[PDB]
């Protein structure tokens, strides 16, 4: 009804609308001669005719009232000549309704790719919301960028050629857009935005091909599935690289890659090189000498296939060779806030700035105000009196031209909403800037993010920077207070805090989860050390290193300060080993090694000074190089983090391709539904229940699991049938059906399908693949059990990864052997025996387990050793339940957690392994050795 | 205008003056913001009759249920606990002498503090006397235990152990001679042996509670001493000993408040002497020791506490236990659709005024607006707390205050605030910088079971606990979980308590048997030769098998055999009750069995129901429609009446057919009078006992589905108090003859809090067989005529054989012939059973029900024999021929 009773007007923005807007703006702005010629084209109409008829009306008004005086001074003939000239002029304009139109059409055709690039850049900027909730950019923001480029360009000075002006304005537009967007953007996404801008400019430029197939493979090369057993073995490279080559071989220019890499001899020194992106070899097949951009794309595909940890570096290189080597150089520099706040900030737009939790940005603006000699008032937003103080401060400063601090405004989204509503309808002073500081939270209003000049402040990484920040935050007098060993204890605590806080960055290897080891924990640890040192010293100037309460500090920092948030026993054990290694009397010796096996050969010797200034000097003299061996992590942790960032960037830019490119979803849904119904299995068979098989624990677990799994399979098959019925159009949908269809289209995992344990943030394609693997395993075990009975079920090898609750599987086998040997469950203990042999003889108490993986170590003859491999594929693992005898704990025994997946969020059971060499169990815990049921 | 404005100002000023007087009273005694002002005003108005005030004393104090009155209720005699434990003032204070409520209440509180401090000094003196001796007299031990209240006894034991080990440490002093440590450990071991021998005999319930508390404390003390001896600690300032909670008693202090100081790790706490009645003592596992250390450090740093983790791990219970060990009154704030924003401000003002610990149980369940509001409130009061933490502010003159209800409120540093969270989420972002966090990921159920089972009096506890804890974990893993199942730590504690009670009953039975025959009675001799595994298994069976689905009983028994090998349970035989039940079943036209027969499942189910109604005073029945729960209830009542000679009276009440207000009584807003509800009126009737119903037994069924909206009145009946709280304020008790019941189809909409207060019996739908219902229908056909109406229903009170009524009407003969001819079609594999089984596969317009189909069939066969009767009435010449009856009944069937 409301549709029918009103008429609709759409002042909406789109490709064609913004294209015409940018074309009109650029023609009105930059080109003067055809600017005047095209304004004269708008003057082809009757503006002069209206002026002449107004003059004629005035003359007619001055015509009737006459008594013989119209022959006054022969001045009317001048107006007659003027009107005849105007009539001839508009007649000539009418006659020239084709030549001038053709000229302005050619001139506008000279400026078509520029406006296409403008439209593409603005649409990417609008599509930036889906990457992260913080990225909210507006049409007014893009027009501010465009006006700043077109009008206030310092490059355009002294240039008169129109082609040179076009090239300068295009380069400046791209650079200024990237700078302004990336200033308010996290560091992990600068490369993503630069890659999008490089793609936009590559599409908009002439003389270069599309590389559409190359881009499609670069984005969704992992979406295609390879047949099992179809990957051959190639020397000089690993299994995963072999399937990467197999996936890459589908391209027409990459057919002979296997032959080339087999015939290549110098491949090892490049594959093991530190920077393969500098000396990437020649492997792409071509018929003509390719462009630098084309060879950059080909080598980028090669790097992504071969060494994914260098994907970030090679994407940086491609952006450099596509848009300029100095394109990203602005971001690798300190912020020039002065120019931004003085020029590019509108008086009614508040300077919005954001930070990660635990980090502030008020000091930057305090320094800016100090160097700009402008008075600014600090107001803390935490209560109603704070609200009133903010109100009075802003209504004073809007007239007085001052600056207003509004600290931690993320706690009041309603106040932020009404404050933005106030800011929409005021007239500000020429020097009034409102600085809003808050942490990155999703509760900040989206329209407030849209209507603000956003900024992102992050703490730089590196242990040197972390300890410098810690020593700057800690006042000098607190460390300077007696006794003199307090400085050494504070240095130890700061090193430990930096070690754990930057061990967070390498999750899940550094910790099982990302705890919040922020500034409050640091303050609590400092207060604990202060109190215990005061109690021990009792005002003495010097105390012995042995009399320090090492046990008190270790236990308190392990259980109360840092161990309070630690919900994992193994992370608690790692914290315990850190504290035992660091907080001890041996630390005060001159020969104490603060980090052993750094870079494999050297050690970070602990500074011998007894002063805060000496410790700060040692921190400032720390080498800028840093490896995970500084933290205790293995040296492959940086490569793992880099390839995680690479796949994250690939996924983020794939979100851009499926949303910004819409020239639909039903057509792809047909193929996806048919393919899923293809590779998903047909049906499963239940196991027959007998009075003798009722005592089988795996039969009981099979009954429960296969009841709920037959429910899940019938739901999945029926929902896929419903999806393809909607695809063919003869079936409608309910709310549940349309939400499921939308989730399947967007790739979000169906919640009703997902009620068993799966890794977080995982894709429906991988869910279909590993769920079909689980169903295949279930079909195999059902067929074997039905064919043979329950006697061979003890000897059947079961993979822990394919089981739904392998914890229940462990309980099932322990109660099975307990029932077999008529023993209490407490009188049973687990012993692990990794066997490299295939199908070894199994005892009555031995079981078969496959699919296990070992992280950060290697297993040889049931004895572990430190290894530099990321993950080792364990062979058939044996689970033996021996009686729990009164056996003492060996000095070379280690308990390893067995997490189900790589996220290490769930725990199943623990194993007991020996040590081959005399490697420290503390070193094993520091490296973070764990067992994974599936990779 | 002026006349109305004068009244507008005057009435508001009078209300403000009354509020100012109330606030002056709350300033004279800080405990006063806790009670609502609308109730405090009527408290003031009824200061002479404090019978109504007795209900508000539960909110006034921690565990003081009521205050003892004189014969003329003008001088207070003392205070009673929730069960009735009393403490005596040295010089009782007269309410007549000081009529001001604030004055006499603060006199009561101060004199309570000083008198419990004095008796605590006497307690620690006599416990020092006990502990200085190598052997202790059990009679003197029990005399002291009954002489002094439970919390004071536990605290005296803690102080004595702490001073013993402290003197041991100061006596070695670096000498390295472990003789005093070994003597302290031997003393604790000897006392443990003596008290374990003592708890085996029959004791009063309060004595039993004290003995459980002292074993729970003493096992922890012994374990701490053993760990310290293993660690070889030679100095009293080592952190291995400093991490344990030391109790420092100073009798030389003139002020009683600063007499007791409790220090763990670094903080120097002070005991706030308050009466707690009888509480629950938690076992000091290493997890709770770590929790105590972390919360003590947090309170020393004047931050907050927030133990996050899964529910049912002991977060709010650990906070409550720490508050009990510190003596502070503890409030637990429910955070599930019971939010009262106006009250919480006054509660926070009272906390700032006196000092009390408030724990927000499951803070993750609130919605955004109240989360933000109470987050702002706790933020401002936490910053007020932290205004005391900074050293740059002086402490000799420190009026630490908070802006509470727009008023400057005095704040004392004694209070504490805790906010329990349940991830799976995190704290609100405006509180993370002020509140510490704890990982309550896993309790030490093995040690909990070991200590509780040892306090029950068991000779061996370690193997039984290390079996029963993985037994419950395995049961939770392998059992198909439903809504009413519970295998948590509370279930473990209840199972172990039931096991201890069963063991004590076995001791009493064997002692009585050996006294009846000729031997020598020796309690320890009876004690050592009993299977504790069999006792525990029997307890598990008797408290869990009734609560279990018929699918899950052999799985539970198989798990029992897997965890406890080589031992099986033989069910006790109840011949007298079985025979009386069979006679009542035959009288009331049912089917009986003796196990694994037709009706055997029903018979063992109702025997289990008798076991549950003997163990507990409140139980439920959670069968589906078609499970026989009410009929089993009635049969048990009528059998028990005939067996015991005690009249059984039933009160069947539909809870949701009538309104909750009409069930629990309706209060009168004006011209105050009490209109009795249904259940409350029945309970008042039996309490009055005009017709002598206290000698007889009464059972009350709430025949209908249970909701949390109407069982909140029955929680105070189903708890251990058995005290029905009413808005009238008068206290109604539950005499032991009353056994409240519940008749529910399912508990899909019932709270686990109401679940935990009752036992349950699951009458599976495969209990009443089709043969069973056919037997009932045929018996009713052969016995009950269809034409006598309700006039002869009262005539049934003659002899049950009904002699001379065989030839009462030909209708009885006709329907007896009908039952005889329909007998062959009502067999186990008969036509009716087969047709019902086949129509189970079909679908109908409504949900098919076995008793619905059977009842319709029985009603139409009743009409068929009525049609035969009408045909005979219209044909007086010739009767109904036999073959014609055959054809008609077969065709009608
Ligand atoms: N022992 C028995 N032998 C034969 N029939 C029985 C027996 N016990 C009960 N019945 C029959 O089962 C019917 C239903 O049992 P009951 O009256 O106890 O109700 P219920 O099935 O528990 O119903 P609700 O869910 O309404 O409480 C009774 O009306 C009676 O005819
Ligand atoms: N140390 C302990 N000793 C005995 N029982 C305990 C102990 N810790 C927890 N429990 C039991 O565990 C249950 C936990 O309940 P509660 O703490 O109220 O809820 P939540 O754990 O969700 O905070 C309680 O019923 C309590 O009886
Ligand atoms: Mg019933």
């Amino acid at each position: 009804d409301l549709c029918s009773r009103v008429t609709f007007v759409n002042f909406t923005v789109t490709r064609s609308s913004l294209q015409s807007q940018c074309l009109n703006e650029v023609l009105k702005a930059e080109r003067p001669d055809v600017d005047e010629k095209r304004s004269d084209l708008l003057k082809l109409q009757g503006e002069f005719q209206l002026r002449l008829r107004q003059l004629e009306k005035s003359l007619l008004q001055a015509l009737n009232e006459v008594k013989g005086r119209i022959l006054d001074d022969d001045t009317i003939i001048t107006t007659l000549e003027n009107l005849k000239r105007e009539a001839a002029e508009v007649t000539r304009k009418v006659e020239e309704t084709d030549i001038v139109m053709q000229e302005v059409e050619t001139v506008s055709q000279q400026y078509l790719p520029l406006s296409t690039a403008c439209s593409s850049i603005y649409f990417t900027m609008e599509s930036l919301k889906q990457i992260h909730f913080l990225y909210q950019y507006s049409l007014q923001f893009f027009l501010d960028i465009y006006h700043n480029v077109l009008y206030e360009n310092p490059n355009l000075k002294g240039v008169t050629d129109h082609t040179q002006r076009l090239s300068i304005i295009t380069k400046d537009l791209f650079q200024v857009a990237f700078n302004r967007v990336a200033r308010g953007m996290l560091h992990q996404d600068h490369i993503t935005f630069a890659m999008l801008l490089a793609r936009i400019k590559l599409k908009g430029t002439v003389g270069e091909p599309t590389y559409d197939a190359e881009f499609q493979h670069f984005l969704r090369g992992n979406e295609i599935v390879l047949s099992a057993g179809s990957t051959p073995r190639i020397q000089g490279l690993t299994v995963e690289q072999a399937e990467a080559v197999v996936r890459l071989s589908c391209l027409p220019a990459f057919k002979d890659l296997i032959a080339k890499v087999q015939a290549d001899e110098q491949f090892g020194i490049w594959l093991d090189s530190s920077s393969p992106e500098q000396t990437v070899p020649y492997l792409w097949s071509e018929e003509t000498p390719a462009t630098p951009i084309g060879q950059a794309i080909h080598r980028l595909l090669l790097i992504q296939a071969f060494r994914p940890d260098r994907l970030l570096a090679m994407a940086h290189m491609f952006v450099s060779t596509n848009l300029g080597e100095s394109f990203m150089s602005i971001m690798e520099q300190p912020l020039d806030l002065t120019h931004i706040v003085g020029t590019e900030v509108k008086p009614n737009t508040p300077v919005l700035m954001c930070s990660v939790p635990g980090y502030d940005a008020s000091g930057h603006v305090e320094d800016l105000a100090a160097e700009q000699n402008t008075q600014i008032t600090s107001i803390a937003i935490g209560s109603a009196e704070g609200f009133n103080q903010a109100d009075k401060a802003i209504n004073t400063a809007v007239k007085s031209g001052r600056w207003v601090m509004l600290k931690n405004v993320h706690l009041a989204p309603g106040w932020l909403m009404q404050l933005e509503k106030k800011l929409h309808s005021l007239q500000p002073h020429a020097c009034f800037r409102l600085f809003l500081t808050m942490e990155i939270n999703p509760k900040v209003p989206v329209n407030l993010l849209r209507a603000g000049r956003i900024f992102v402040f992050e703490p730089p990484p590196g242990v040197k920077a972390n300890m410098l920040r810690t020593f700057s935050s800690i006042p000098v007098s607190r460390i300077c207070k007696s006794p003199n060993e307090r400085a050494r204890l504070y240095f130890l605590l700061a090193w430990f805090h930096a070690i754990i806080q930057e061990r967070l960055r390498y999750a899940p290897l550094g910790w099982s989860k990302k705890y919040e080891f922020g500034e409050s924990d640091l303050r609590s640890a400092c207060d604990t050390v202060d109190t215990w040192l005061d109690d021990t010293a009792k005002g003495r100037q010097n105390i012995s290193p042995d009399k320090i309460p090492w046990s008190a500090l270790k236990t308190l920092m392990a259980q109360s300060i840092y161990g309070g948030r630690v919900d994992n026993e193994f992370d608690q054990r790692l914290l315990n080993t850190f504290l035992e290694r660091l907080f001890t009397t041996r630390s005060f010796d001159s020969e104490f090694k603060l980090a052993c096996k750094v870079d494999g050969h050297k050690d970070i010797q602990m500074p011998d000074g007894i002063r805060r200034e000496e410790f700060v000097q040692w921190v400032e003299l720390l080498p800028d190089t840093q490896t995970p061996s500084w933290l205790g992590l293995p040296n492959n942790a940086e490569r793992v983090l880099l390839t995680t960032q690479g796949v994250d960037m690939i996924s983020k830019m794939l979100k851009m391709q499926m949303l910004e490119d819409e020239d639909a979803w039903m057509r792809t849904l047909h193929t996806t539904a048919s393919n899923w119904l293809h590779l998903i299995p047909q049906t499963l068979s239940h196991l027959k229940r007998t009075v003798e098989n009722i005592k089988d624990p795996l039969f009981r677990f099979f009954e429960r699991e296969v009841k709920m799994g037959a429910k899940l399979l019938q739901d999945v098959r029926q929902d896929l049938a419903d999806v393809v019925q909607v695809c063919e159009g003869k079936k409608k949908q309910t709310n549940y059906l349309r939400t499921l269809i939308n989730e399947l289209v967007k790739g979000i995992l169906p919640r009703s399908w997902s009620h068993y344990t799966v890794p977080a943030g995982m894709t429906v394609i991988q869910w279909v693949s590993d769920f079909s693997e689980r169903i295949k395993q279930l079909q195999n075990i059902s067929l074997a059990a039905a064919s043979g009975g329950a006697k061979e079920l003890k000897n059947i090898h079961v993979c822990l990864g394919g089981l739904f609750v392998p914890e229940a599987y462990i309980t099932a086998t322990r109660q099975y052997v307990a029932q077999a040997n008529s023993w209490s469950l407490e009188e049973l203990c687990l012993e692990v025996n990794v066997t490299t042999s295939q199908g070894a003889t199994l005892d009555a108490c031995s079981f078969g387990v496959t699919g296990l993986k070992l992280q950060g170590a290697t297993c040889n003859n049931n004895k572990l050793s430190l290894s530099n491999a990321i993950s080792t594929a364990l062979p058939l693992t044996q689970l033996r339940w021996v009686k729990q005898t009164n056996t003492e704990k060996k000095a070379s025994v280690v308990t390893l957690p067995v997490y189900l997946n790589f996220t290490r969020a769930d725990l199943i059971f623990t194993v007991d392994f020996e040590i081959a060499t005399k490697e420290d169990p503390r070193s094993f815990y520091e490296r973070g050795v764990a067992v994974l049921c599936t990779e | 205008q002026r006349s109305l404005e004068r009244l507008a100002d005057l009435l508001g000023k009078i209300q403000k003056a009354l509020g100012e007087y109330l606030e002056r009273e709350r300033s004279s005694f800080p405990r006063f913001y806790f009670v609502g002002d609308e109730d405090l005003l009527e408290i003031i108005g009824n200061s002479k009759n404090v019978a109504k005030l007795q209900k508000h004393f539960k909110k006034m104090f921690a565990g003081v249920s009521s205050i003892i009155l004189n014969e003329d209720n003008s001088v207070v005699l003392g205070i009673s606990s929730r069960e009735g434990e009393e403490v005596m003032f040295k010089t009782p204070v007269s309410i007549t002498e000081h009529p001001k409520i604030n004055e006499w209440l603060t006199l009561v509180e101060k004199e309570m503090r000083v008198t419990l401090a004095k008796l605590l000094a006497e307690s620690v003196t006599e416990v020092e006397i006990f502990g200085k001796a190598t052997s202790i007299d059990p009679n003197t031990y029990i005399t002291w235990i009954d002489k002094y209240q439970a919390q004071l006894v536990v605290l005296s034991a803690q102080i004595a152990w702490s001073e013993n080990v402290e003197t041991a440490l100061s006596s070695m002093g670096g000498g390295g001679d472990a003789a005093p440590l070994h003597s302290v450990l031997s003393n604790v071991e000897v006392t443990l042996n003596v008290l374990a021998d003592s708890v085996l005999m029959e004791q009063p319930p309060l004595r039993r509670r004290k003995l459980e508390h002292l074993i729970t404390e003493l096992v922890h003390q012994r374990d701490v001493t053993r760990s310290l001896i293993k660690s070889k600690i030679d100095n009293a300032k080592s952190f291995e000993w400093l991490s344990q909670m030391r109790f420092y008693f100073d009798p030389k202090q003139t002020d009683v408040l600063q007499q007791l100081s409790i220090q763990m790790a670094n903080a120097k706490f002070n005991y706030g002497f308050e009466y707690l009645g009888v509480q629950d003592k938690l076992v000091q596992t290493p997890l709770t020791d770590r929790c105590y250390l972390t919360m003590t450090q947090a309170l020393e740093a004047r931050l907050g506490g927030s133990p996050f983790g899964p529910a049912g791990t002991g977060k709010t219970e650990s906070v409550k236990a720490l508050g009990h060990q510190l003596g502070r009154f503890v409030l637990v704030f429910n955070c599930d659709e019971t939010f009262d924003f106006q009250a919480m401000g006054r509660i926070f003002v009272g906390l700032c005024q006196v000092g009390a610990w408030g724990c927000f149980d499951e803070f993750n369940r609130l919605e955004e607006r109240m989360l933000s509001a109470v987050s702002q409130q706790v933020q401002c009061i936490q910053e007020a707390l932290r205004e005391h933490s900074n050293p740059n502010y002086d402490k000799t003159s420190a009026p630490i205050t908070c802006e509470l209800l727009n008023k400057q409120v005095k704040v004392s540093p004694d209070m504490a605030i805790f906010i329990t969270m349940n991830p799976g989420s995190n704290l609100p972002d405006n509180l993370k910088k002020l509140f510490r966090s704890l990982a309550m990921t896993k309790p030490d159920r093995q040690l909990i079971a070991q200590v509780m089972l040892y306090s029950q009096g068991f000779r061996t506890a370690e193997v039984l606990a290390n079996k029963i804890v993985p037994f419950f974990k395995l049961c939770d893993e392998q059992l198909s979980s439903q809504s009413h199942y519970d295998f948590g730590l509370r279930a473990l504690k209840s199972v172990l308590v039931s096991a201890g009670n069963v063991k004590r009953e076995r001791i009493q039975k064997i002692k009585r048997e050996k006294e009846e025959r000729g031997e020598a009675v020796d309690e320890g001799e009876i004690a050592e030769n009993l299977p504790e595994q069999e006792i525990l298994i029997q307890s598990v069976c008797e408290t869990m098998v009734p609560k279990l689905v018929a699918e899950d009983i052999p799985l539970l028994f198989s798990l029992l055999s897997d965890v406890f090998p080589g031992v099986q349970y033989h069910r006790g035989e109840m011949t007298a009750l079985r025979e009386e039940l069979k006679k009542v079943c035959q009288e009331m036209y049912l089917t009986y069995g003796d196990g694994e027969e037709v009706g055997g499942m029903w018979v063992e189910k109702v025997l289990q129901l008798y076991q549950i109604t003997q163990i507990n005073h409140g139980l439920m029945m959670v069968g589906p429609s078609g499970s026989g729960k009410s009929m089993a209830w009635r049969v048990l009542l009528k059998a028990l009446e005939r067996l015991e000679g005690v009249e059984g009276v039933a009160h069947i009440i539909d809870p949701k057919a009538i309104s909750k207000d009409h069930l629990y009584g309706t209060l009168d807003p004006n011209t105050r009078e009490w209109t009795d509800g249904l259940f409350t009126h029945v309970l008042r009737k039996i309490i009055d006992s005009v017709r002598g119903e206290l000698q007889k037994r009464q059972w009350i069924v709430f025949d209908g589905d249970v909701d949390p909206e109407w069982v909140e009145n029955l929680n105070s009946v189903l708890d251990d108090n058995k005290l029905l709280t009413l808005p009238n304020g008068e206290r109604l008790s539950l005499p032991p003859n009353v056994r409240i019941m519940f008749e529910v189809q399912d508990l899909k909409y019932a709270t686990l809090a109401t679940v935990s207060r009752c036992g349950m019996v699951w009458f599976s739908e495969d209990v009443l067989s089709t043969d069973m219902i056919f037997n009932n229908f045929l018996a009713r056909l052969r016995s009950i005529p269809l034409d006598e109406g309700e006039d002869e229903a009262q005539r049934r009170r003659k002899g049950k054989e009904d002699e001379g009524e065989e030839a009462a009407s030909p209708m009885l003969q006709i329907q007896r012939d009908a039952a005889t001819i329909m007998q062959p079609y009502f067999t186990s594999n008969g036509l009716v059973t087969k047709a019902l089984e086949h129509a189970f596969q079909l679908e109908h317009i409504m949900d098919l029900t076995r008793l619905r189909c059977l009842g319709s069939l029985f009603s139409m066969l009743h009409q068929a024999c009525r049609n035969v009767a009408q045909y005979n009435a219209n044909h007086p010449d010739f009767p109904m021929q036999i073959e014609q009856l055959e054809r008609y009944i077969q065709r009608y069937l």
